[PDB]
């Protein structure tokens, strides 16, 4: 099986491997999140006997893991390399060895990340790796070096995945797929590949500059030598906000592809949807100065950047209102992917309104590095990543794997993670609105009630994840019995109202893309004949 | 030399893996795999001395 | 004795006749001489006008009723075919899987597609 | 005989939108005229008493 | 052609590459390189031997990968028109990525130097800058890079013309010329006038010129393998891709070196 | 492009005469009801005629069931029902309301 | 190279065909993933 | 001034900055609650209506008038919430003719303030650090992680210009009661004006990462009246 | 075509045994019903009408809903048991963990309220921090 998996070239096996690494690293990220909430549960360092360096190490570990090693290799990696060759009807992705090196350079990033945590001191700097905190004076030991190499390896993997995706969808469209007729998730992967290609070089440049300052006695950001850390702040957020819009774009694609097939009607204005995706993508670049309104930017600079980062809420609102039109006037067959898309809609709307309250520079003077920015970003990022990920998994898993999850377990998993996520990230709005600073292991002795109910909510969400990995085992060893007996939902799109049962039995799958017509778990190199389209 | 035609007939008249086929490549390939085994087995051995704090002597 | 070199299109019988001769020792290799395999086959088709790898989209002129099914050529027993309607842009793009033994039906524009195979295994 | 029943989703969508705006207006008017007004009235009362103690 | 013969081929133009080990081998080499240099630059590995071993095994694995793709291009012959267009577009996007790296360094230097603490007295600022006479050492370097681009497109128009004895000699000229350029940059850095800690200006100058040196030795490797593939007649008159990526890479590095030259020696002084 | 009710009526009259198998009748019924209007009494009469010409009872009950779920008021539903009385009594299609006593 | 596809050969682990029960491995994988930060905190508090 | 437990708002305001951003924040939250109530009612009635609508309306996809409505209503509501944000942002930025400054440099896990206008012995300014109180040095009545040894004293009702700078590592001079939160990099300083309106104790912390000494770094600002302020300045 | 009638042992009360029937009897009964279908529909018996309606538009097979008739109870009991189990597990790791701070007291909170009262902080809002017992 070494020939099938280690030497692998096909898109489906690499995508399954991407997904397995995503579940592993996401498990490690939520365990780091669990210890973060455990030490944060009561005022004082209860569990970790002092040692705030371990708390900052676990903050950067949680951050780097659940951005670069769960959401990126999940959405770009697994669902990308499984559906972008298949939804366009390509046989396999072009440049396949590049794709295999992208996936297999990810766990080397994971190995050097866990070695960065394990090695002598520990990277206690946060996922913003700001100097002089990341200088050699405030951080000896090669821990920041190994975590920076982990960030570089993930940059290499996401860059190779993005260039592979953009050439595979720019050249291997099948016999009818003009660019106006592309599926919506394909457009989302194309847009985020374009954004990755136009963003990740600046990240690699800035992190190499930080390494040259840290180990080679140069003066880029250290003040003793003329440099300034404002240059690292500019470069890192010029990467960082395109990074998080890259995290949110295939979420929009997967949610649109769930809604437009569980509401049995096509998406409202696919051209307006892809222009909204292009607008939010290109406007993720020019608002990169919103992360440092505190830093001392001028009056005209801040007043321009707040107007841009509040005008970026127009295309996202176009997407939300088009989604509400797509659910309006359908037949909302409330299965688990539709449940995840509904709660994604509501929760992402609440988080986006928190962000647009955060965006004003006259209001950011009382919110930056409080827990209000933590509320906005954990809401938008956690919901529009994890909820979209669960929607994609429960939406494509009988198609891409060929088994069947239990249905009642899937719905209680959704309800547990929804009430857990709501009850954990709603109090952080209050803790930020009354001034609790970021990245504290010990806190003022007034915040104990909300920082206790937040640690209740983390336990609820971790119980939802343990239920999820029970569902995974049940799907893997009882999928055929779930197909036979009445547990799962076999036919995803319901029969329409005047449609009979025999007619539906001959016409079972009515999708708007290829892959739902593909066989359960699909043939290894399908499209022996090129798939033609009108 | 112009060995393109002969090399095409060799590379399509084979059952072996693609990087093994043309007959100069075995002397290329074996002192690659041995060197790769050394270069991937040695830095993994230097991690417990790093996490034990044992630095490099005589420096 | 030796298999030939496929001067034309209707001569190639197997991949072994996609070799060609070589450039002599002076001027550069011309494309007709050194190119091999699928590139040589595509070059032959580029010479004689026979466009290999047909990217011709699905004929959506008429409906394609049951008594007159739209017959589509395949090289396997199934062919994923996406329909749009009686013009090329009537309804939302919906994929059908016509097989050997049964037809596929649209449910939107009522089209009936029948796979005739090329086959010959 | 029978009037042609056309445009039910149009009337339903426009009344749903105006009901959503009315509900948002009710919730936000509750938020403003409760919270912001009580906080501003408490602050101005304390500043008035501080100014009266200063005079 | 007949249908029976037409079934006996790939039915679609795209490359169905066999399984290969160079992904995981290049990945383990990259892991060993990053782990070894992170151990070595913090005093855990005394003798710098493991970094050189991992760098050599990564170079050998990339060389074996390129030998495999060259053998698949000109020996197996699954490189159709569509895959040619695909690999051309892929290299163009990679060149956009590297140009963006150098533009990130340029914008870093611009936000450092175009907006310093103001002088309020005499303008035309620089007070604290790299040492005197940084000129004529790029006035040989810029003109040999211009000559490199000129003889590269000369040999390209010779190659499409079919005359081999011109194109090989032009390729040898541009190969030896840009490796003479590489050695001239190396001896210029050894016979320098300052060091990397002389301000943010000198630091970003040395960083940009080191990255440009690495891209130039990559261009020298590309010209060397294109010469070795012309000498053994892998290149054809119409189906050449390695020469196309090499000429567009040479022109992009030419315009980046012209940009760095003018903004570091004429306008940004 | 847009369309008025009368051109809709003509289009689905011609379509309901041109449906031949049971699949085409249910397809044109689904596309006849998926609009922002309930079809005319003429289209429902042609629907019942095409359901009789296809030899299938239960689609000619789902016609009335979809008419009930498509209309907005039950007074209008009875106004459709007493106006489609002769065709229903002629073909003999029992209504879903009077088929299952509960 | 042709890969024998089926209903269980699209994943790199043998689920049904085994000599041990599978849930041990299937939860040991996620448990190693979940227990890496505990080992990290144990090492950091040891030092 | 001091964070209340189970808080659901900002702290009690003490300066034109804090009451200005409070009024601005509630003007923002009004329209955002309008939008949130809209989306919640639309989502709730859409699922509770069309979960049991068996005839899916699949022939509605153009909607050009509702598309230009969705284009033009966020633009006008963003201009609506952009007008007073611009007004207050250009209001609070100018240091409008002050009369007193004080440098507040931030060293590694402790603040150090220099009163930039007042003498100590003979031509020598006055400065002091504010170390956090270690937990074995507390007393019943005093709070953990927000009390310091040397409480910084500020006179009431004069436009005071805080200038902050880092020393070793980027810090954040952050008092949410006085409405200020200003980063400190070791390269360049940063200045911001305020005016306290009542005698009171206002706490803060370094609201930026500072290594392991990041939580235990409080800012204790006591706005006292000017006779008491001059008495404390003479007795300091 | 068909005889005078179809037997009520097979055509009446199909609605609890159709999913349990084998495929041969399924195809046989739907074949006899489609043979009955060619007659004018004022002559079919009422169990034949009920059976052919349960064949075409019944809640079996494809048209089975997502939550089969008892599953809202199961999901409510599962979510409730999971939330109570999560609260129980968090309370267990709360009791078995690190010791709490020495300043979440009663009298310490009271004297800190005295200090804030004397410093008159938070005038209109709440300054009282008892918040513990
Ligand atoms: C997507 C990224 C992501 C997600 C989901 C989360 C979710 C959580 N995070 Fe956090 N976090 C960050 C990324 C993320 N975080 C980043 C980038 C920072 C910035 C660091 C800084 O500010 O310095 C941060 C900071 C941060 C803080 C701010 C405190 C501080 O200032 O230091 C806190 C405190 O609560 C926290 C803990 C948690 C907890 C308890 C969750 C809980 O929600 C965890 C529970 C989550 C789940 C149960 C999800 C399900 C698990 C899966 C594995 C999904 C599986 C999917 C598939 C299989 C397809 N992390
Ligand atoms: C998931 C990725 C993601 C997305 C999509 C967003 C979306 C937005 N974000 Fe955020 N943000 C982050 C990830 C994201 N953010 C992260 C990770 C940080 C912290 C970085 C760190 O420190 O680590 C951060 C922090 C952050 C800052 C910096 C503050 C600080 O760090 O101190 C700002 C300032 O502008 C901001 C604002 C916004 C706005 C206005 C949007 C808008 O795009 C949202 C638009 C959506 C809506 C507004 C709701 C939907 C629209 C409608 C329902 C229509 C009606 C609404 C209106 C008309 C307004 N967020
Ligand atoms: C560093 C970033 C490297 C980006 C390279 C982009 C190359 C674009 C291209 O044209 O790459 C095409 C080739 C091979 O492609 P293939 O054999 O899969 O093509 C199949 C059809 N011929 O990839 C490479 O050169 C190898 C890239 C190695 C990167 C190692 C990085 C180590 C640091
Ligand atoms: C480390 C140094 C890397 C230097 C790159 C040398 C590439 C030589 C292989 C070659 O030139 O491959 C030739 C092949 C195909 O050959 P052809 O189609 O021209 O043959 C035609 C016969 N009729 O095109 C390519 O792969 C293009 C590769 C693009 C460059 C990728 C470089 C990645 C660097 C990452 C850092
Ligand atoms: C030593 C000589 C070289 C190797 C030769 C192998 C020895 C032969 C005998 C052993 C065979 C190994 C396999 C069986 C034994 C074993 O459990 O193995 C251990 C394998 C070795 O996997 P691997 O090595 O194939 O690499 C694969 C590299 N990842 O880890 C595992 O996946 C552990 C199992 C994890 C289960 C995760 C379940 C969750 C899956 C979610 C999927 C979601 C669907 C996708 C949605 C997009
Ligand atoms: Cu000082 Cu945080
Ligand atoms: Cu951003
Ligand atoms: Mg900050
Ligand atoms: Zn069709």
């Amino acid at each position: 099986m070494v020939q099938r998996w280690l030497y692998s070239t096909n898109a489906k096996d690499i995508a399954v491997l991407y997904f397995m690494l995503a579940i592993f690293s996401g498990m490690a990220g939520t365990a780091m999140s669990l210890i973060i909430r455990l030490e944060l549960a009561a005022p004082g360092s209860q569990y970790l006997h002092g040692n705030s360096q371990l708390f900052n190490v676990l903050v950067v570990g949680h951050a780097v893991l659940m951005i670069f090693f769960l959401v990126m290799p999940a959405l770009i990696g697994g669902f990308g390399n499984y559906l972008l060759p298949l939804m366009i009807g390509a046989t396999d992705t072009a440049f396949p060895r590049i794709n295999n090196i992208a996936f297999w350079v990810l766990p080397m990033g994971l190995v050097c990340l866990v070695t960065s945590t394990l090695v002598e001191s520990g990277a206690g700097t946060g996922w913003t790796v700001y100097p002089p905190l990341s200088s050699i004076q405030a951080h000896s030991g090669p821990s920041v070096d190994l975590a920076i190499f982990a960030l570089h390896l993930t940059s290499i993997s996401s860059l190779l995945g993005a260039i592979n995706f953009i050439v595979t969808t720019l050249n291997m469209r099948t016999n009818g797929m003009t660019m106006h007729k592309l599926p919506l998730f394909v457009w989302s992967i194309f847009i985020t590949a374009f954004l990755l290609l136009l963003s990740l070089p600046v990240l690699s440049a800035g992190i190499t500059m930080l390494l040259l300052d840290r180990n080679f006695n140069t003066s880029f950001f250290e003040v003793s030598g003329g440099g300034d850390p404002i240059l690292y702040e500019h470069l890192f957020w010029f990467f960082g906000h395109p990074e998080v819009y890259i995290l949110i774009i295939p979420g929009f694609g997967i949610i649109s592809h769930v809604v437009s097939t569980y509401s049995k009607k096509p998406v409202f204005g696919e051209i307006s949807m892809v222009y909204a995706m292009a607008s939010i993508g290109l406007l993720g670049f020019l608002v990169w100065s919103h992360h440092m309104y505190i830093v001392g930017l001028d009056a005209d600079t801040r007043a321009y950047f707040t107007s841009a980062t509040m005008i970026i809420a127009i295309p996202t609102g176009i997407k939300i209102f088009s989604w509400l039109a797509t659910i309006h006037g359908g037949s909302i067959r409330l299965a688990t992917p539709m449940l995840y898309a509904i709660a994604f809609l509501f929760l992402f709307t609440m988080g986006g309104l928190t962000g647009v309250a955060l965006a004003n520079a006259s209001l950011d003077v009382a919110f930056h590095d409080t827990y209000y920015v933590v509320g906005h970003f954990h809401y938008v990022l956690s919901m529009g990543a994890i909820f979209s990920l669960f929607a994609g998994y429960y939406y494509w898993s009988p198609q891409i794997l060929g088994l069947n999850y239990n249905e009642k377990l899937a719905q209680i998993q959704f309800w547990l993670i929804f009430i857990g996520a709501n009850v954990i990230f709603f109090p952080m709005h209050f803790l930020g609105i009354n001034g609790m600073p970021r990245r504290i292991p010990d806190y003022p002795d007034a915040f104990a009630g909300w920082n206790y109910v937040a640690s209740i909510g983390s336990f609820i969400a971790t119980l939802s994840l343990f239920l999820f990995i029970y569902i995974l085992y049940d799907q893997l060893v009882n999928g055929l019995n779930n197909k036979v007996n009445n547990k799962s939902v076999i036919y995803n799109k319901a029969p329409d109202f005047v449609e009979s049962n025999t007619i539906f039995n001959l016409n079972t799958v009515k999708s708007s893309s290829i892959e739902f017509l593909l066989t359960s778990p699909p043939a290894v190199h399908s499209f022996n004949t090129p798939a033609v389209q009108s | 030399a112009n060995k393109v035609i002969q090399l095409q007939k060799i590379f399509q008249s084979s059952t072996k893996p693609l990087w093994w086929r043309h007959p100069r490549s075995a002397l290329y390939l074996y002192p690659f795999y041995a060197i790769f085994a050394v270069a991937v087995v040695t830095p993994l051995l230097y991690i417990p001395n790093a996490i034990r704090g044992i630095k490099a002597k005589k420096a | 004795p030796v298999v030939k070199t496929a001067q034309n299109l209707a001569e190639v019988n197997g991949p072994e006749t996609l070799i060609g001769p070589g450039a002599k020792e002076g001027t550069v290799p011309t494309d007709l001489d050194q190119e091999t395999g699928l590139a040589r086959l595509e070059l032959l088709g580029k010479l004689e006008g026979i466009d290999v790898f047909d990217t011709k989209p699905l004929d959506s002129s008429r409906k394609g009723t049951m008594k007159d099914p739209i017959i589509i050529e395949s090289y396997d027993d199934y062919r994923y075919v996406g329909c749009t309607g009686s013009p090329a842009g009537s309804h939302t793009i919906m994929w059908l899987k016509p097989t050997v033994n049964e037809v596929a039906r649209c449910w939107e524009c009522g089209s009936v597609y029948k796979l005739n195979p090329v086959g010959v295994p | 005989t029978i009037a042609p029943i056309t445009g039910t989703i149009k009337r339903r969508v426009i009344m749903d939108i105006v009901l959503g705006f009315s509900l948002g207006g009710v919730m936000a008017s509750y938020w403003w005229w409760g919270f912001h007004m009580d906080k501003i009235n408490k602050r101005e009362k304390f500043y008035a008493e501080l100014a009266e103690r200063k005079k | 052609m007949t249908h029976l013969e037409r079934s006996r081929h790939q039915q679609h133009p795209f490359h169905m590459v066999m399984p290969s080990p160079w992904p995981i081998v290049v990945s383990f080499a990259l892991l060993s390189l990053a782990l070894s240099t992170a151990l070595t630059m913090h005093g855990y590995i005394g003798n710098m031997n493991m970094v050189y071993l991992a760098l050599f095994v990564l170079l050998t694995s990339s060389i074996l990968w390129f030998r495999d793709i060259v053998a698949e291009a000109t020996y197996l012959g699954d490189h159709t028109m569509a895959v040619r267009k695909g690999i051309n577009l892929g290299f163009l996007m990679f060149v956009l990525s590297e140009v963006l790296i150098f533009a990130g360094l340029f914008w870093a230097y611009f936000h450092s130097a175009m907006s310093p603490d103001v002088t309020l007295g005499a303008c035309w600022p620089p007070v604290g800058i790299e040492a005197v006479q940084p000129t004529e050492l790029p006035l040989l370097n810029t003109i040999i890079l211009l000559s490199s681009g000129a003889t590269v497109t000369y040999s390209h128009h010779a190659l499409i013309a079919g005359n081999r004895n011109k194109a090989l000699s032009g390729l040898l000229i541009t190969f030896w010329l840009i490796v003479i350029f590489v050695t001239c940059q190396y001896i210029e850095y050894t016979n320098a006038a300052f060091t990397i800690s002389d301000g943010v200006y000198g630091s970003v100058f040395y960083a940009g010129t080191g990255l440009h040196f690495l891209h130039m030795v990559m261009l020298a490797a590309m010209l060397g393998v294109n010469y070795w593939r012309m000498r053994n007649y892998h290149l054809t008159a119409g189906h050449h891709v390695g020469y196309e990526t090499t000429i567009i890479y040479t022109h992009v590095l030419d315009v980046i070196w012209l940009f760095l030259y003018v903004v570091f020696y004429w306008w940004g002084v | 492009d847009e369309e008025t009710f009368e051109e809709f009526t003509a289009r689905y009259e011609k379509e309901f005469d041109e449906a031949y198998d049971l699949f085409e009748v249910q397809r044109v019924l689904n596309n006849c009801f998926s609009y922002d209007l309930v079809p005319a009494p003429a289209v429902i009469e042609k629907a019942l005629r095409a359901a009789r010409r296809v030899n299938d009872l239960p689609t000619a009950i789902r016609v009335f069931e979809a008419l009930k779920y498509k209309v907005e008021n039950e007074d209008q539903y009875k106004a459709y029902l007493d106006e489609l009385k002769d065709v229903r009594q002629e073909l003999g299609v029992p209504l879903k309301e009077e088929l299952f006593p509960s | 190279v042709h890969f024998k596809d089926g209903v269980y050969e699209n994943i790199p682990f043998k689920v049904k065909g085994r000599k041990t029960p599978y849930a041990l491995s299937h939860f040991g994988f996620f448990a190693i993933g979940f227990a890496v930060p505990f080992v990290a905190c144990y090492v950091q508090l040891k030092k | 001034d001091v964070p209340t437990p189970y808080a659901c708002y900002f702290q009690d305001s003490a300066t034109p900055n804090q009451e200005g951003i409070l009024e601005l924040h509630d003007n923002i939250m009004f329209y955002l609650l309008v939008i949130l109530g809209l989306v919640s009612w639309m989502l709730y009635t859409i699922v509770m209506t069309y979960s049991k609508n068996p005839i899916a309306y699949k022939y509605i996809k153009h909607g050009q008038t509702i598309e230009v409505i969705w284009t033009i209503f966020p633009a006008v509501i963003l201009l609506i919430i952009a007008f007073p944000s611009f007004i207050l942002l250009y209001l609070c930025d100018e240091v409008i003719s002050p009369a007193m400054t004080i440098k507040a440099i931030g060293y590694q896990w402790y603040w150090k303030y220099e009163y930039s206008d007042f003498i100590n012995d003979s031509g020598e300014t006055v400065e002091f650090e504010s170390y956090v109180i270690p937990d074995e040095l507390l007393e019943e009545g005093q709070l953990r992680l927000l009390d310091t040894d040397t409480s910084m004293v500020v006179p009431v009702d004069t436009h005071i210009r805080f200038v902050v700078t880092a020393a070793d590592v980027i810090h954040d001079f952050a008092i949410p009661s006085l409405g200020i939160k200003v980063d400190a990099t070791p390269g360049r300083l940063n200045q911001v004006s305020a005016l306290i309106q009542r005698e009171g104790v206002f706490y803060g912390a370094c609201s930026e990462l500072c290594g392991t000494g990041h939580a235990n770094m409080p800012i204790k600002i006591e706005a006292v009246s000017l006779p008491k302020f001059l008495e404390w300045l003479n007795e300091q | 075509a068909q005889t005078h009638a179809l037997s009520n042992a097979a055509v009446m009360d199909l609605q609890s045994r159709w999913e349990n029937m084998p495929s041969t009897e399924q195809q046989d009964i739907v074949s006899k019903l489609s043979e009955r279908q060619k007659l004018p529909w004022a002559q079919l018996t009422e169990p034949e009408k009920q059976a052919v309606w349960y064949i075409s538009y019944g809640e079996w097979g494809p048209r089975r809903p997502v939550l089969n008739k008892g599953d809202s109870s199961f999901i409510a009991k599962g979510v409730a048991a999971g939330l109570l189990f999560s609260v129980g597990l968090f309370a267990v790791v709360r009791m078995a963990g690190g010791q709490d701070a020495k300043t979440m007291n009663k009298e310490w909170q009271l004297k800190s309220d005295e200090y804030l009262k004397s410093k008159n902080a938070n005038p209109w809002g709440g300054y009282s921090q008892v918040q513990s017992k």
